[PDB]
Parts: structure tokens; C-alpha cells; sequence
């Protein structure tokens, strides 16, 4: 190691646009922090889920407009109808406990 | 001119047949923008505000207002150098980072003066 | 210790770098 | 509807964490630096611990996207092991196959 | 006993498609992939997106053409366009078939923001590979 | 009311030009293809399943639009767009003696809604040092200056440029880097005597 | 019998600019099943021989990625299922090409990319020297 | 001197696609490209061709209706080059009580245009030479007593330059 080598290195960094002045191991993290995409900003992260609201809503409507046909929802329905008929339904809100 | 538009529509109506082939489908689709341009260049559609690499790499211009010899130069030259390597951000955004720091340091003068270094 | 002066601006304007 | 309330919680978390990413980053810059004085760093410390608790990323969970299972997930398809197998075994995952060797 | 994606042996009367008669260990050996896209290859991205898209397409198609779907869908993805290809029983009048073709293609094109093609192949009755 | 129409294969002339039938990429409708083709695994007495209603043929990418006649024709139509390659450049030696600088650039195609590939930015600059006007002093100083980007056996200098959003930006930055390396290799300074 | 008359209208223009030279152009096709890559290779080579593009073709080693999951829904850890994804390659190496020729050949080739395959294009292009470096010294 | 460079050929985007369409003439045994290719859905007669194509368009329409009825479902964007053509459409006026916006807005959309011009003429807002030149082009494009009335408002309120 010499002064020549250090002058050279300083010139190399300044040129290629890397860190000029000598820094700690601990402080370089800062550079890293702005070099990258912060974790919560990556599309793999905030976009992770499909929007389930849009899928459920849209296919519900398209069922009511009679384009889509949902056998699952139909099954749920018919079961429920037969259940209210047999006499066990869903209590209107507020009614069940005290009465 | 709505009449010129209805004229171009009445002309385009006699002009437009239902497609006679696949190649036609693809041609109309391409002109429409639905299909991709070939040969593929992935940068298609995005020019990034017509910026050039010097409005990316060299951020010195926005460090003009900042204490020149202090530890603030150290810190801010690190932040700067970081943004210099950052592909995912626009010029605008980098500058907004810089300015948030300007504003936050200039927000607290008090703590800096008390700190044992007089800081501008 | 030693702080050497590198001119960003000169090489900048000259090479279309600013 | 997200398949489970938990999933809902998570969606919110990812939204907030997306929103405050810039603040969090900018502050943790100060926090993680040796160059600045400690007096700035203690204030910056209270600063980032002021931020809404659901804005910090460690509170996020990668969940199965269809079935909401919290673990046994394969990151690449964002799928529960069970749902993954269920798709692959009907051959609806292109280029996936059982492995013999 | 492995049960996955199997159609168990009945009394010997059960009609079984070429697809259903082959257990998962035959994929890439005898039967092929019901989807094709770049995502699962070594250096490639967004596998997850295409998987979800796929799942929604099977569900959607199954509900849009009730009772007339013969075998599971075929999804080919090429350079930003998806060609869906289906085996369809003849049930509906060609009016209903063309209505649903157009309706679908437009709907899904606007949903997934890419050109969608739909190709119907029509069949008298479920093609039968085995038993029966 | 049930309608069954015989397949196109009936009306198909024997010598009918095939590329007429499948100009573009097509799903393989069994009705529009003349050749009997049985695919599928057989059953103990039985044969491979017929081409009609066969789901397995539907899965196959078909090269039917690309049958060699169709290629010959296609290419002959494309001969008009292409421009010639300069004669003297036939050997690599002359390539280097004339053009010193190679710029490598990647372009990726994957199927799906988005074109965007992160890897596309990267621009690589490869340059022989023997094709540069450098002084002895300047050459040594450049070698020490760049370091690892220089291969001492093959004398090929490498600049990998990443940092900017666009490949054109990165190209400019690599060229700029090269320029500056050459300009600052010839400047002798005070500490160089130390 | 029935022939449409005067069916051709190509549009081409020549700009005065020095079209870009490509020293070498590499095209890497990844796919899942081999056969498709073979057909594609055949087609590509044929397409290049007709444009007089002078290409070579070699085959880079196949990559098999394996991984494991649990065989049961609940608890038998001792039993697993292992899945594969095999990626196979072809490399089309073209030499001494021009800019226009490259754009055409690549257009044609890329359009006809089968659905289960991917493609990576490495263009090494020839540039003489930059201006400020030519023979000035500062 | 030995160095020789050719020039570059700049062609339009679709060009190579058109030059490829040139080596393909039209197929004899083939039904029209627009229709589905299977024997069951191939049109037999002229009437069937009509009812089929018309059906397909009625379906396309049904879809577009659904989209523009509930646009929020179709908002989320994926496609990178960002096709503007697959976006849902907005047929509502962007401002309510302000005249100078709602006029042109509801005119671009015929009766809501007149409700708008009426709500602008009720606030004593001056209707200029361009305003009912557009409402006029709308009275020509959309629409015998209402023509006389609208013409009377065109001339009496504003002194419109003849050329409109
Ligand atoms: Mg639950
Ligand atoms: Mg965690």
C-alpha cells in the first residue's frame, strides 16, 4: 500500500461514480438503501394478491345478468332455501339471544 | 369539426371489412396498439421523460445548497451516490428525495447547532 | 487526510456529461 | 371478498407499507448512518417509531393467494403446497411434471 | 394409495376421457400440458400471474358455456396474446355459440388487457378413451 | 335442429397449395387438415385415437403455418427489406482494424401482458487496447485505473453499464466512461511523480 | 382459377444514414419440450439460408430444477412428492449481419415463436470510435 | 477506403406483416375467416351467414355494455405498452354545475346536451359563437318544431358567424 495507490483508487471511484471519500462498513448501508428498491415497493410485494373483490363482485354481477352460471352459489342457495323451509333460518339481527 | 369526423367515419365504414385473414387481424391489431411491435424491444412504450444519463448519474447540482465541509456533505454524498446507482427511480423522484432531506435538515437547525458542529 | 480536487464540471461539459 | 379475514388484514398491511415506504426509507437512512451525530439519530428514532405500526414490512406475510394458507407456500407461484399440487397434478402448470431420476 | 387427480375404477361401465385416464405421473410422458406459457422456464418471470389468470379462465369458461364443455381447456400464450381452445358438445344453436364467442373474447380482452382469441371445436358427444 | 356438415377435407384438392390454408399460427382444427394423424397412447387391442375430438393434438404447437413451401415464399417476399453486407469485412482481422468497439445488447421475449424485462438495460462495452492511441505512461495508468475490467491476456477492456433505466442511456454512459478513461489516462499529475 | 390481379404493395424507403453493422448475433431459445425446439431450429435455419445469413446452431446443456413438497395434507413427513421443470436450449449463432437484415430476420423469427418457448437475443454491434477520443488529447 | 457501408431501410411498423400477407392469396375450400372454422358453426346459406355475424356482434356489444356499465372492475391495468383501446369509456359529464364544461361535455355525449345548454342559459351565462355552433352540429347530427326553436336560440341569443 502506498499514497500513489490511494490517489489512484480515489480517482477510480470519483470516475466510475462510486463512493469518493472513505466510509465505515456501517455507513455504506445508506448507499445500499438508495441503490435498491425498498422491499415494500416491489411489485412482488404490494401486488402479491389478485384483487379478490373485483373477481367476486364482477362474477357475481355477471351471474345476475345471466351470463355467468355459478353452480357453487346455486348449491349454496338451494340448500339455504330448503333450510328456511324446514324452519331453521338466519335470525334477523338483534332478535336471537334474548327472545 | 364534428362533420369532418363523421365524414372520416363514413369513409372508414365503407373502408372497413370484417377481416379476410389472420395477417389482416394482426395488421389492424398492430396499428391499433393491441398487438406488440416486432422485433421486440422491451423499452417500447417507456422513454423515461426524455432524460439523459447525466441527469441520472451526476446529482451535484442539487447539493449546491448544503454545508460544504461538514458531516452533512458526507451523509448527503452517500445518499447522492446511492441515487446515482438507482435504475428504478425517475429523475423527478431522486430530486424529491434530495429535497426532503434539504427540508428536514433545514427543519431542525436547533439540534444541529447544539450537536457540537455549527451546521448550515 | 489528503483531499484532491477532481473537476466534475470540466470533463462534464466537455464529454456531454453534465 | 378475500378468502379470509386474515388475508384482508394482510392486504391492508401491504397497502400501508407501500404508502409509507418513502418516509420509512428516508428516515432509516439517518438511523443507519455512523456519520451523523447521535442527537439527530435519537430524534429520527422516535420519528420512525412514530409511524403507524402496520406500515412496517416485517409485519407482512406471504400467504397462499387462493387458499390463504400462511405457510407451506412456494414463493414462485404464490401458491399453497396443496393448491400447487392440485393444479400441477391436473397438468395446468406448464412445464411442471412429476420428477423421476 | 395415491389419490391425486385420478378416476377410480368403477364396475366397468364408466366413460373416461383420454385426459382423465392418466394419473399425474404420466404428465410429459403420455398426456401433455393443458397450458403453455413462458413463465415456468428457467430464467423467466411472473409465473404467479399466469397461474392465477389460468385458474380464472377455467372457472370463467366453465360458467359461460354451461353443460357444453367437453374436456378441460387448452390455454396457449404467445407474444402477449392468449388463444383459448376448447372442446364443446353441440348443445346450443350456433347463435348462442357465436354470441358467447364474441361476448367472451371482448370481455376477457378488456379484463386482462391483451388480445384474446377463442377457438371452438365441436363434438357430438364426449370423446371416449376407455371403459364404456 | 341438428346440423352436421362434412369436413373441408372432402372438398380439398390433392395439389392445392397448403400455405393457403394455414397462413398464420393456428390451433389445429381437425376438420381443416387433410392428413389422417392418430396421436395418443393406444389401448391393448386398440389404436391411437383419431384426429377428430382429440385433445392431445390440440395441445401441440403446430408448425403447419411454417411448411417449407410457405417459408420459401415468405423469405422470397422478405428479400426486399434486407440490405447487403460489405465485402472487405469478411475476416475478423479487418473487422478489428476498422471497427475496434463492440457493444453487446440483450433483448428478451416472453409471453404475457407486459413487455418489461429488467435485464434489458445492461449494455456491455468491449474494446481492444491495442486499437487505442495510448502512450506507454497513459496505457499503464489506464490499466491501473480500471483494474478488473481489463483482461491482461486478451487485452480486451470491459465496461458493464447498468445503473440507468434505459439501454440507450446506459450506452451513452458506457461510451462516456470510455472517453473519460482515455482523457484522464494521458493527464500526468503531481502525485504521479511520488 | 380465380386470381386477384395486382396484389402487391410493399413500402420501403432508404434513409441516407449508415445502417448498423452486427459482428455477431446470438439467439437463445429456451423451451420445455425438445421436439418443438428441433422444429423451430429447422425453421430458423431454413429461414436464414434463404436470406443468405450464414448461421451455426449448437445445443447448450439442459437445466433440470427439482423440488419437494409434502405428499399429505396433514402429517406424514416421511412421504413426499417431487416435481421437475426441465429447460432445454438451442443456440442460433449468426455472423456478419446488417441492421436491416437483422430486424427482418428477427421480426420473422420472433413472430413465429411457439407458445411454450422463450427467446434471448444478444446483439454485438460494431462501432468504430467515439468522436472526442478519435485523435484529440484533451 | 476499403471500408464500405450501405444505408438503412426504414419501413413502417406493419410492413413486414403486409409483405407476408402478399404471398398468401385467398383459400377456395375455406369458409370466411371471421366465422368459427368447425363444421357445425360454419354458415351454410346467406341467411345463416347474416344471423351468425350479427349474433357475434350482438355478443361483442353485450360485453362492451357490461364494461361501460361497471368500469371499476376493468380499471386495473397490467399491459406494459398500455393499450388505451381496452380501457372502459366515460359517458358522464365531468363537471355538474359549471356551464362551460358541462355544455361541451354533454354535447360530445343529445338531450343531456340541451339540458346543459338550458342550465347555462338559466344562470345568465353568455353562450358564445363556438358554443351553439357545437350545439348546432349536435342538432344536425342527432335530430320539425324543435329545429325551428333551436335555430331561433342560435340566432337570437348569440349573433353566430354564418360559417357555422
Ligand atoms: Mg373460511
Ligand atoms: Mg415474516
Amino acid at each position: 500500500l502506498s499514497e500513489y495507490a490511494v490517489r489512484m483508487s480515489r480517482l477510480s471511484a470519483r470516475l466510475f461514480g462510486e463512493v469518493a471519500r472513505p466510509t465505515d462498513s456501517k455507513s455504506m448501508k445508506v448507499v445500499k438503501l438508495f441503490s435498491e428498491q425498498p422491499l415494500a415497493k416491489r411489485k412482488e410485494t404490494y401486488d402479491w394478491y389478485p384483487n379478490h373483490n373485483t373477481y367476486f363482485a364482477l362474477m357475481g354481477t355477471l351471474r345476475f345478468l345471466g351470463l355467468y352460471r355459478d353452480e357453487h352459489q346455486d348449491f349454496r342457495d338451494e340448500q339455504l332455501r330448503l333450510k328456511k323451509l324446514r324452519g331453521k333460518g338466519k335470525p334477523r339481527k338483534g332478535e336471537g339471544k334474548r327472545a | 369539426s364534428l362533420w369532418d369526423i363523421e365524414f372520416a367515419k363514413q369513409l372508414a365504414a365503407v373502408t372497413e371489412r370484417p377481416f379476410q385473414n389472420g395477417f389482416e387481424e394482426m395488421i389492424q391489431w398492430t396499428k391499433e396498439g393491441k398487438l406488440w411491435e416486432f422485433p421486440i424491444n422491451n423499452e417500447a412504450g417507456f422513454d423515461d421523460d426524455g432524460s439523459e444519463f447525466h441527469e441520472h448519474i451526476f446529482l451535484d447540482k442539487y447539493l449546491q445548497d448544503f454545508p460544504k465541509q461538514g458531516p452533512i456533505r458526507h451523509f448527503m454524498e452517500l445518499v447522492t451516490c446511492g441515487l446515482s446507482k438507482n435504475p428504478y427511480l425517475s429523475v423527478k423522484q431522486k430530486v424529491e428525495h434530495i429535497e426532503w432531506f434539504r427540508n428536514y435538515f433545514n427543519e431542525k437547525r436547533v439540534i444541529l447547532k447544539e450537536s457540537g458542529i455549527q451546521l448550515n | 487526510a489528503a483531499a484532491a480536487a477532481a473537476a466534475a464540471a470540466a470533463a462534464a461539459a466537455a464529454a456531454a456529461a453534465a | 371478498y378475500y378468502v379470509d379475514w386474515k388475508m384482508l388484514r394482510d392486504v391492508k398491511r401491504r397497502k400501508m407499507a407501500y404508502e409509507y415506504a418513502d418516509e420509512r426509507l428516508r428516515i432509516n437512512s439517518l438511523r443507519k448512518n455512523t456519520i451523523l451525530p447521535k442527537d439527530l439519530q435519537e430524534v429520527a428514532d422516535e420519528e420512525i417509531a412514530s409511524l403507524p405500526r402496520d406500515s412496517c414490512p416485517v409485519r407482512i406475510r406471504n400467504r397462499c393467494v387462493m387458499t390463504s394458507r400462511p405457510r407451506g407456500v412456494k414463493r414462485r407461484w404464490r401458491l399453497s403446497r396443496i393448491v400447487f399440487r392440485h393444479l400441477a397434478d391436473h397438468g395446468q402448470l406448464s412445464g411442471v411434471q412429476r420428477a423421476m431420476w | 394409495k395415491n389419490r391425486a387427480a385420478r378416476v377410480r375404477v368403477s364396475k366397468g361401465d364408466k366413460p373416461v376421457t383420454y385426459e382423465e385416464a392418466h394419473a399425474p405421473h404420466y404428465i410429459a410422458h403420455r398426456k401433455g400440458w393443458l397450458s403453455l406459457h413462458t413463465g415456468n422456464l428457467d430464467g423467466e418471470d411472473h409465473a404467479a400471474e399466469r397461474t392465477v389468470e389460468d385458474v380464472f379462465l377455467r372457472k370463467f369458461m366453465l360458467g359461460t358455456f354451461p353443460g357444453c364443455l367437453a374436456d378441460q381447456l387448452v390455454l396457449k400464450r404467445r407474444a402477449n396474446q392468449l388463444e383459448i381452445c376448447a372442446l364443446v358438445l353441440r348443445q346450443l344453436p350456433p347463435h348462442k355459440f357465436y354470441f358467447l364467442v364474441g361476448y367472451s373474447e371482448t370481455l376477457l380482452s378488456h379484463f386482462y388487457k391483451c388480445p384474446v382469441h377463442l377457438h371452438l371445436q365441436t363434438v357430438p358427444s364426449k370423446v371416449v378413451y376407455k371403459y364404456i | 335442429r341438428r346440423k352436421a356438415l362434412p369436413p373441408r377435407t372432402e372438398k380439398m384438392a390433392v395439389d392445392q397449395d397448403w400455405p393457403s390454408v394455414y397462413p398464420v399460427a393456428a390451433p389445429f382444427k381437425p376438420s381443416a387438415v387433410p392428413l389422417p394423424v392418430r396421436m395418443g397412447y393406444p389401448v391393448k387391442r386398440g389404436v391411437p385415437m383419431a384426429k377428430e375430438g382429440n385433445l392431445e393434438l390440440l395441445k401441440i404447437p403446430n408448425f403447419l403455418h411454417l411448411t417449407p413451401v410457405a417459408i420459401k415464399r415468405h423469405c422470397e417476399a422478405l428479400k426486399d427489406f434486407c440490405t447487403e453486407w460489405p465485402a472487405a469485412l469478411d475476416s475478423d482481422e479487418k473487422c478489428e482494424k476498422h471497427f475496434p468497439i463492440e457493444i453487446d445488447t440483450a433483448d428478451y421475449v416472453s409471453a404475457g401482458p407486459s413487455i418489461r424485462n429488467p435485464k434489458a438495460r445492461v449494455v456491455t462495452l468491449r474494446v481492444k487496447l491495442s486499437s487505442l492511441n495510448l502512450d506507454d505512461h497513459a496505457k499503464k495508468k489506464l490499466i491501473k485505473l480500471v483494474g478488473d475490467r481489463y483482461c491482461k491476456s486478451t487485452d480486451v477492456l470491459t465496461i458493464k453499464t447498468d445503473r440507468c433505466p434505459l439501454k440507450r442511456q446506459n450506452y451513452d454512459y458506457a461510451v462516456y466512461l470510455l472517453t473519460v478513461l482515455y482523457h484522464e489516462s494521458w493527464k500526468t499529475e503531481e502525485w504521479e511523480k511520488k | 382459377v380465380d386470381v386477384p390481379k395486382d396484389m402487391t404493395k410493399p413500402e420501403i424507403t432508404i434513409s441516407d444514414e449508415p445502417d448498423t453493422l452486427y459482428k455477431r448475433l446470438s439467439v437463445l431459445v429456451k423451451g420445455h419440450d425438445k421436439a418443438v425446439l428441433d422444429s423451430y431450429e429447422y425453421f430458423a435455419v431454413l429461414a436464414a439460408k434463404e436470406l443468405g445469413i450464414s448461421i451455426k446452431v449448437h445445443e447448450p446443456p439442459r437445466k433440470i430444477e427439482r423440488f419437494t413438497l409434502l405428499k399429505s395434507v396433514h402429517i406424514f413427513k416421511k412421504h413426499r412428492v417431487q416435481y421437475e421443470m426441465r429447460t432445454l436450449y438451442r443456440c442460433l449463432e449468426l455472423e456478419h449481419l446488417t441492421g436491416s437484415t437483422a430486424d427482418v430476420y428477427l421480426e420473422y423469427i420472433q413472430r413465429n415463436l411457439p407458445e411454450g418457448v422463450a427467446m434471448e437475443v444478444t446483439k454485438t454491434k460494431l462501432e468504430q470510435l467515439p468522436e472526442h477520443i478519435r485523435k484529440p488529447i484533451w | 477506403e476499403e471500408v464500405v457501408i450501405p444505408k438503412k431501410k426504414t419501413w413502417d411498423k406493419v410492413a413486414i406483416l403486409q409483405a407476408l400477407a402478399s404471398t398468401v392469396h385467398r383459400d377456395s375450400t375455406a369458409a370466411p375467416y371471421v366465422f368459427q372454422d368447425d363444421p357445425y358453426l360454419i354458415p351454410t346459406s346467406s341467411v345463416e351467414s347474416h344471423s351468425f355475424l350479427l349474433a357475434k356482434k350482438s355478443g361483442e356489444n353485450a360485453a362492451k355494455f357490461i364494461i361501460n356499465s361497471y368500469p371499476k372492475y376493468f380499471q386495473k391495468d397490467i399491459a406494459e405498452p398500455h393499450i388505451p383501446c381496452l380501457m372502459p369509456e366515460y359517458f358522464e359529464p365531468q363537471i355538474e354545475d359549471v356551464s362551460e364544461a358541462a355544455l361541451q361535455e354533454r354535447i360530445k355525449l343529445x338531450x343531456x346536451x340541451x339540458x346543459x345548454x338550458x342550465x347555462x342559459x338559466x344562470x345568465x351565462x353568455x353562450x358564445x359563437x363556438x358554443x351553439x355552433x357545437x350545439x348546432x352540429x349536435x342538432x344536425x347530427x342527432x335530430x320539425t318544431w324543435r329545429t325551428k326553436n333551436n335555430a331561433e336560440r342560435i340566432f337570437a341569443l348569440m349573433p353566430e358567424k354564418n360559417a357555422h
